[PDB]
């Protein structure tokens, strides 16, 4: 799981790691995700791949 | 390209040797530049 956001020219990216078994949708449950890189970089990305 | 009577070469290569006294050494010089844009600063010591 990623989350990306951007908020007061701090680009913030969470981590989380889950072993995953269900078959098509995003399951019942609940999952905080915790801060791994904090990155203080003002930057106005448009693509990605 | 030839060294004439008005033209010499720009480049004298350096007569660096262990023994040449004071002034003609190699002398190393390093410049750091510092930039200090908004971002927070990165290379320097810890806070006492």
């Amino acid at each position: 799981e990623f989350v990306f956001k951007n908020i007061d020219g701090y680009f913030k990216i969470y981590s989380k790691h889950t072993p995953i078994n269900l078959v098509r949708d995003l399951p019942q449950g609940f999952s905080a995700l915790e801060p791994l890189v904090d990155l203080p970089i003002g930057i106005n990305i448009t693509r990605f791949q | 390209g030839v060294e004439g009577f008005n033209c010499y070469f720009p480049l004298q290569s350096y007569g660096f040797q262990p023994t040449n006294g004071v002034g003609y050494q190699p002398y190393r010089v390093v410049v750091l530049s510092f930039e200090l844009l908004h971002a927070p600063a990165t290379v320097c010591g810890p806070k006492k």
